[PDB]
This record gives structure tokens, C-alpha cells and sequence, in this order.
């Protein structure tokens, strides 16, 4: 029923501004309070402010003035939030939230990930990782696919076009001077490799890239 | 303006046993609110006004407390409960959250599996050389990595990324990657990644040679 | 006609702690009944009509529940309580039992002791040759055996028998026996029985040679 | 007080029939319901039926008709159960049970173990198990006594005519094509063997066998 | 004249969980009294008349029971609670105490560190020779020592002293010292102290030679 | 508030007598019952008796007559206890105790440790413990200071005059034929020893001894 849809990700340079929105349905928008919450990696949830469209009431967190300016469009339909300053401090996940009066929240939005960086959009690389020269110890062989130097997130990594998914560990990317680095491991038996073909497939929507790299034995 | 401290920070509980999580406030508080957030999903309201449950909340969650000390109790721990839990307050505007009690699922001690990979020829073409060491399937999360080049330890240029707890076997996995230049890589021969886990004092050692 | 599932199947509890056992019914049930069966003895009635206790039942057992979900609770676990517990229903004639919750007593991790025995000359007279490998005193029950003849694994002709948990030290013991013919026994020399236990990843290996 | 005595074991070939009985005392037999329960190794307890001798009421499990025919003798004293079909499926422990009305049981009988097999009654063998040629590792020596190829159960295995019982693990027998195989282990110190005599004693009542085998050093 | 038995003798509990301690009387008793004694300090009254708490007693301690069976319950175990607890009775003059339930704090398995020391030249001057073997930081308390001179075991003249559980890391430490004469020390060469702990079946071995 | 002060330790030969006292303050002495308790190493707490100064009531444990004679001085201020017999059995910690009527105790005294021994007061020795000839395994070096043959207790052992306290394990003394033996261990890194000076300091008040022993490398 109650759904609070908001766009995926926004990527804006330091200094400039962002206008976040929240498409609300499943309930009467003009009846219940709309709150905004900021979540950072390892610092916890931080409440920003809240608007009541009734009765126009706009509350703010004293630490968030005047970085955030909250407005509401009522037609159409959404709740707006403009971030004015934009610094490396602002890089976080911003959540839409419905609530009945102050000050708790019932339903949360999908969340928009905001990345404040001076870096430019760049294409990935993709590298094949092969085991040691000779043989692998045991019966289970381990293969990898290293993706180094790409901006921004995300990257969809699939093995064998989607035919291989069991025993696959995809590791989250880390920021390394403007460009991300991601790795993924796969564990299969020695009877399948290198007897059958194994290929890691990486696609980046922001750069329109499609790389299929075959792991050849050393 | 009240500071809320949730204790403990990381919870470890086995399925089918009582779970008590606590939040502590700086000063007197009238009503408390709790929030559940599963990995890769939006948070949701569990408990409102200290004790009342939200709609859609399974019958196993409970809340109580007063003033400064408040508690969320799970009568019987289930697999779909492994999530981060957050404190929430008002009557003091803000309107602040707690640190976040991370409820992790308990598993019988697991030993890490190590696979070391030499830098690819495609990267060595560009001038860079990244040695990747995969640490797969281990319990618990806490582990130590030690890169040794020809015996000597290296600390700068090391990248370490952990995964969230698996839904099937409940084990952790991390990726250790040391980045070096083509000049720095070819000056030395032996490259080793050591895994120091709680399961065994003896480090799990996987290494290779450059000239071979 | 109602199917009763008892959960979990195997229980592990230390003496002096709360024990909660659960039975679940397919549909609504009015009254529940519980039964205790100690190894090598006839079963007996513990709880009748969901909550009332039978005569002779020690004051520590308790029952509750309604409709589909019912529970047997032991407030404090004692040594003489290590038994299999069964669900029981009516108002649906049959009149069926549950799977059986096996309450096993908890013990501090034990390592298996292995003793391999060559086939006796009395059996070799008949034309048969049975190599017996005894696995004594280990915790818990779950263990893996691997027969290796000259290095190669053998799977057919293997006999494995477990004992019930001991009353004194609370450990399990199993007997592994591979049966071969006189021709099959004399063709090879080396005979090995490997024990793969949870206590250590390294297999406990005891072997001998035929020619010696 | 209340005792429900029933014979030890019955061994009947496939096709033929068995008449099970239950000698009841300690209470008024004609007052309380008599139930019958079948228990298999790893399949759980299965209820068969129940008779009230009053008021003659005979209930049956629909899955057990007409394999079981229940009758009651009231003089003398017992409750009868005839199994008509007899297959390898029937091989189980059959329990007598008292109860006050339908449908739960207060006191259970001793239980009669029924074995449906085409196999014939056979004498045991008994073999001495000696450790490796030379010496045993540590201070505690381990000895065994293997009994192979016997029918039916049970076999009474005692060490040193009953003088040795501490540290003895007797392992339950398993069915191996008509004839059972049983083993037992004993752990004693090196100061007792082979300085003192150790003998495993096996007796089979169905074949009138008495074997005393001495473990000689290899 | 009543004999009071406290059970169990040694308690092991982790911080933040329910703790139930029990005392049992020979015959009927009207009121019970409990006493806390921390290491290196005077005992104090916790509970009086079975249930009432003494002044200054933190809100976590509770008492109940009747006749012969009585209990002290700690709802949530804290670090400052690691102490010995004693039973106390009257209406039978004496007026006797229990054995003493020692509440020890729980810690994740610790491996002992061994350092062997040869007799000092100052003692060898006097004519005595004491070989000191220090066993530091291990959990739990129970450990076995084995002095081996040239391979042969020595039992007489051995001194073993344990420390109380540490306040910081919660580990035990013991000092093993074998006393010998100058004649007995110089007759042999090799001296070994072996540590047999629950953590590993393999003994932790530290040794030295006299001639070196 | 309520404080029950009593002397540290008393050391008296077998046969002779001891007069224990308990200076009471913080409450009206003549109002509340005074109890006496004996505590031994591994045998538990043993109640001796109790006096009410009011109303002079003196109760005794039947097992403690007439080893203990209890009297009270009321001016000044204290509660007295004379032990008459004195044997090796008597060696224990004796506790003062306040209570409101029979028979439980509110506040306990500091406790006086009584040692019944025919041994004479003797000076300590102090010996330096150095690691094996060559090097120590790892990065952390372990040093010790052995104090052998001293009477009576206690001995104050400090490292580097009080500059070293972290990672120090001082082990309780044991009775070895009239004279005690105490040891202490210290764990420090290899960069501090033998580059910097480490000294164990032992002082015995009963013999007026002050020993500073430097651990020299072997």
C-alpha cells in the first residue's frame, strides 16, 4: 500500500546543489508528517528535519541549517529537499520517511545515495585472476575477477552470463582516490575447470561498457 | 540533545533463545522507539511508544523500560531477525538515534580458506601490480591480515573489504589487496599473505614466487 | 490424520538450565500429551491434557500451548532426564505421534581414540577377512569414517554401529568394520581407517601393514 | 502396582501369523482401555488400535486393517493381538498400553520385539582381536572380541566371567544378510595384559552355545 | 547443627546473563542469609530474611526459597560481582555457613605462556637449586604441571601457587617451582616443565640444559 | 559511617594465648550484638560466638569452648576475644562482626590474620631470575624475582621503585617448613631490556630489610 519512491543515486561536485524528491502514494499525502533522515557508513542515523503539509510546519535540526531547505509540492505529489553547501561530509544515504505527528516514523523511502566528489565518470577495466602455475590444492579450484579503477557505483558482476551463481562471493567496493576497486571470488570443483568455459561479465551503465573476460590457465 | 547509547554494539545469538538489547539515555525520556534495518534494505518501525508494536511486526518482539534505561527483548531468535537495531527518542528535539545494536547470527567456529593470486599480465602492462589474497568462509568476523614481502612486512597500500554475514552458512569473507608499482613488484621475489584468526594461533599461510 | 512435527529433532542441553521443547500440529488441537522414553526402557506418560502432570512425575516438568503450537518446558535439566520425548494428539482419530525430540546431555568437546585391528587367523581360515576399527569416546555424536586400502578409498562392505550416550562421561562410541574376502585382503598390503571429527580438521589416522 | 507383562521376543517367517499377549495386573482389567502401539527403529511410534472390555469397544487405525485383529481374554486376564499378514515391514517393537478412556495412555508394557525374517536360527562364532604386532602406543592397551554370523538376538558378552566390566564398550549388532554381527571393546592398562588372563565370554540361549576365547599376543 | 551445602562449588558466567545460585539445608529452615566476599576484602551482607536486601546492595540481586531449598539469583551479571558467596542459617544454633559458591567471570579460551628459569648463582652458592617455571595467562584455572629431569618424572619438592582471576583480562596464572640440592642438580643435565591445559592436548614444553 | 577497626596480624607460639580486639565506631556500641567469625583457607566460614553488651549475653559455639573467652570493654570501646589453647588448627583469619539481634551480621571488621607457628622471625633473601643464555623467543621478554626463606608475611615487591607495574604477576607465598617462598613475573618488550635498567625491590617490615637486585644478562 504505502510506498515512498525516490530516485536511485545523485552525483554532484563540491560547491553545487542537489534537489532530492520523494514520490508518495498509498495514503493521503497532506495528512501525515514527512521526515528526512541522513545515514552515514559508520556514524549512525541522523535526523535532518520534517514538514507537515496542512498547516505548513517546517522543523529543522539546528546542525542542518542552512545546508537543507525543505519544500513540498502538492499535486504531484512529492516532498523536496535541497542541499545547498555540499562537501565530502555530505556523502551519505538520504531517507524519505512518513510519520503520524512528531516525532516518529512509520514507513521509510527507498533511499537515495548521494556522492559528493570532484571525480569524473570513468569506465571500468576488468582483469582475469588465475591460480598458481601448475595445480590447485584439493578438489575445489578458486577463480577471481578483479575490477579496478571505475567511477561511479555500481557494477553488475555475473559469472557465465548467469549460469554460475552457487559459491560466489562478491566483495563490496572501496574508494581509492576517485576510482573504485571491486573483487569477486568463485569456488568450483576441478572437474569443471579448465574442462568447461568460465567467464566473468561486468557491465557499467554510466559508461555503457560490457566486458566478458575468459580466465585462461597460466 | 540527549545522547543515546545502545549496548552492546555487536550482538551474537543462536536461533531459538531469548535476546535482550538495551538502550540508555542521558536524561529522563517519556517514550521510546525502535527501528529494524536488514542489510540492503530500508529501515522500518518495530516498537512505538515504548511498548506498542507496529503493524506487520511478528509476535516475538517486545519492549519495556522507563526514564533512562529501556530494552528491546526478542523472546525467540529467528533467522530473519539478523539485522541492525536503532534507538530513537523525542521530548528533547532533537530527536536523535542510538549507535546501533548489530544483531548477528551465531555459527559454530569456522576456519578461513586462503587463495593467493599473482598480479595479472594485463595490469603489469599498465605499470601497476596488485596482489590479491582472498579469505573465504570464517567465523567470527574479526581477523588479522599480514602481508610479507621476502619476509619483511608491508603496511601501506593495503586494501581490506569485508562482506555481510551469509544467509545460508552464516560465515564472513574478506578481500585483501596490496597495490604496488611494476618497479616495486619486480625488485622482490617472494609474496605472502598471512591470516591470523581466533580459531587457531598458527597463521594460515599461502604464498608464491615471482620468478616461477 | 493430523501430522505432528517436533522441533528440534536433536536437543543439546547442559545440566541446570531451562529447556524448551516444541511440538507443532497441522490444524487446531484441543489437548496435548507428552511421553518420555529412556534408552532400553518402556515409554511413560509425563503430561496429560496439555498441562496436568502424571503421578510420579518430578517437579521440574511443565507444559503449555494452544491450537497448533504446544511446548514442553523443563525448568532445570537433570542427568536422569536425557531421553527421547514424543508428541501425542487426538480429537482427529488417529491418534498420531510426533517425530521425537531426542534430549541429549551436553559435554565439553571430546577427541576420539582410534584402535585398528587386523583380521583374525580364525576368520581367515573360513575365507573371510574383516578389518575392525574402533572409535572410542568422542563428543558430539556426528563423525565421519574413511577406509583407505593402499591409498584408494573403499565404500562397499562397510558396517557402522553407534552406541547410546554414556551415563558416566557422556561420550559416544562407534564401531567401523569393513568386510573383505581372503582373495581381496591378500591382494593389497596397507589398510587405514581415518576419523574425521568436528574437534579437529586433521584426521585421526591409525593403520597397519599386511606383510608385517 | 500396575504391571503389564508381555513375552520377550517372537520370531516368525513371512506369511504366517503371530498372537501377542499382555498379562495385566495391579488394577481392574475390565475398567480401563487397552491400547496397542508399534515402534520402529527410525520412524517413530505408531498407534495400532484399542479395546475396551466392558462394553466391548474395538477401535482400529485405518492403516492397520486387517493386519491386526484384537481380542481380549477375561479370566485370565490378557489382551490379545493377532498379526495376520507379516512382512519385512512388520519388524518392530510392539507395546502394550493402559489408558483411561480415549485417547491417551498411562502405563506401558514391557514390549515384545517381533522379527519377521525367512532366516533360520544359527550358532555364533566368536573371534579374538589382538593389537598390532609389537607394542601398543601409550599405557592403556585396547582389546576386542568379534562375534560374527549369528541369529537371532541377543548375545550376552562378558569379560573375565564377570570380573571385568570397567571401561567396556559393547556395540549394538547390525543385520547383515540374515546373520547379525556384534563387537565389543575394552580398555585396560599395560600392567594387566598380557601379565594376567583376559577372556571374552559369549552365550547364545537359542543355540545353547558357550564360548570362552582367550586373546593371545600376536 | 544443620549442614548447608551450596551448589555448584565453582560458577562460570558471562557478563549480562541470569545467574542462579542455590543453597540446600539438612532440615527445615525459616530464614536464609547471604554474604558476598570479594578477594582481599571483608565479607558483607547481601540478603537478609530470605528475600529482603541490605542497604547499599545494587538492584540486580534477588533471593527466594523455602524449607530446605533456597536460591540467590543475579538477574544480570556484572564485572564487579565476581566474588565468593556464602550460605547462612539459624533457628538451630549454630548458626553455620555453607561451603561457598565461587562466582568466577567467563572468558574466551586462553592458551598458557611458559617461561623456564635456571637456578640463580646466588642460590647455588648456598647449596640449594630451585628451578622456576612460570605459567602465565590461561583460561580456565584447571591445569596440570609435569617436571621432567632427563626424561624421568619428578614429584617430590614441587611447589605450585595460583593467582586470583585478573580484573582486566580475566585470566589465571600459576608458579611452579621444584627445589633440589646442589648435588642433585649437578648430577643431571636436562630440565623440563610441561603444561597440560584444556585448550590443547599437546603439552606446552619449555626446557634448558645445565652444561650450556 | 559504621567502622569496625582491628589490628593487622598476630604471631604467637603454640601453647600461649592471644587477645584480639575490635575498635567500633559509627554506631552506638552498646545497642547492637557483636559476633565473631573464623575463616580458614579452604574450609569455609566458622562462627565462634557473640556478645550483647546491655544486658550482658554471651553465646558460644559448642566446638569453641573453652578455646575462646569473649569479654567487652565499654569506654573505650572494643570487643575482646582471648584464644586460650593455640594449635596449628587455630591458624586462620578472625573476623569482627556487627549484627542486630541473633543471628545475622550487618557489617564486618577488617579481619586479623593469626599465625600459630613455633618458627622465629627471619630476614628474606631475594634472587634475580634471568632468561636462557642467548635470546628470548618472540618480542616480549620475561623476567622474575625469587624471594625464598622469609618469616613472617607480608613482603612488598615493586619493580623499578614503582615505575614498572604494567604486566606484572605477583604470585602468593606458600609455607615451606617455617619459611615462606614468593615469586613474581614481569613481561616487557625486547626494546626496553637490557637497554634500560630493571630492578626488583623487596622490603620486609618485621626484619627492617631493603633489597634492590638488578637482573644482569647471563
Amino acid at each position: 500500500q504505502v510506498q515512498l519512491q525516490q530516485p536511485g543515486a545523485e552525483l554532484v561536485r563540491p560547491g553545487s546543489s542537489v534537489k532530492l524528491s520523494c514520490k508518495a502514494s498509498g495514503y493521503t499525502f497532506t495528512s501525515k508528517w514527512m521526515h528526512w533522515v541522513k545515514q552515514r557508513p559508520i556514524q549512525g542515523l541522523e535526523w535532518i528535519g520534517n514538514i507537515d503539509p496542512s498547516d505548513s510546519e517546517t522543523h529543522y535540526n539546528q546542525k542542518f541549517k542552512d545546508k537543507a531547505t525543505l519544500t513540498v509540492d502538492k499535486s504531484s505529489s512529492t516532498a523536496y529537499m535541497q542541499l545547498s553547501s555540499l562537501t565530502s561530509e555530505d556523502s551519505a544515504v538520504y531517507y524519505c520517511a512518513r510519520g503520524v505527528t512528531r516525532g516518529y516514523f512509520d514507513v521509510w523511502g527507498t533511499g537515495t545515495t548521494v556522492t559528493v566528489s570532484s571525480a569524473k565518470t570513468t569506465a571500468p577495466s576488468v582483469y582475469p585472476l588465475a591460480p598458481v602455475c601448475g595445480g590447485t590444492t584439493g578438489s575445489s579450484v578458486t577463480l577471481g575477477c578483479l575490477v579496478k579503477g571505475y567511477f561511479p557505483e555500481p557494477v553488475t558482476l555475473t559469472w557465465n552470463s548467469g549460469s554460475l551463481s552457487s559459491g560466489v562471493h562478491t566483495f563490496p567496493a572501496l574508494l581509492q582516490s576517485g576510482l573504485y576497486t571491486l573483487s569477486s571470488s568463485v569456488t568450483v570443483t576441478s572437474n569443471t575447470w579448465p574442462s568447461q568455459t568460465i567467464t566473468c561479465n561486468v557491465a557499467h551503465p554510466a559508461s555503457s561498457t560490457k566486458v566478458d573476460k575468459k580466465i585462461e590457465p597460466r | 540533545q540527549i545522547v543515546l547509547t545502545q549496548s552492546p554494539a555487536i550482538m551474537s545469538a543462536s536461533p531459538g533463545e531469548k535476546v535482550t538489547m538495551t538502550c540508555s539515555a542521558s536524561s529522563s525520556v517519556t517514550y521510546m522507539y525502535w527501528y529494524q534495518q536488514k542489510p540492503g534494505s530500508s529501515p522500518r518501525l518495530l516498537i512505538y511508544d515504548t511498548s506498542n508494536l507496529a503493524s506487520g511486526v511478528p509476535v516475538r518482539f517486545s519492549g519495556s523500560g522507563s526514564g533512562t534505561s529501556y530494552s528491546l527483548t526478542i523472546s525467540r531468535m529467528e533467522a530473519e531477525d539478523a539485522a541492525t537495531y536503532y534507538c530513537q527518542q523525542r521530548t528533547n528535539y532533537p530527536l536523535t538515534f542510538g549507535a546501533g545494536t548489530k544483531l548477528e547470527l551465531k555459527r559454530a567456529d569456522a576456519a578461513p580458506t586462503v587463495s593467493i593470486f599473482p598480479p595479472s599480465s594485463e595490469q603489469l602492462t599498465s605499470g601497476g601490480a596488485s596482489v590479491v589474497c582472498f579469505l573465504n568462509n570464517f567465523y567470527p568476523k574479526d581477523i588479522n591480515v599480514k602481508w610479507k614481502i621476502d619476509g619483511s612486512e608491508r603496511q601501506n597500500g593495503v586494501l581490506n573489504s569485508w562482506t555481510d554475514q551469509d544467509s545460508k552458512d552464516s560465515t564472513y569473507s574478506m578481500s585483501s589487496t596490496l597495490t604496488l608499482t611494476k618497479d616495486e613488484y619486480e625488485r622482490h621475489n617472494s609474496y605472502t599473505c598471512e591470516a591470523t584468526h581466533k580459531t587457531s594461533t598458527s597463521p594460515i599461510v599461502k604464498s608464491f614466487n615471482r620468478n616461477e
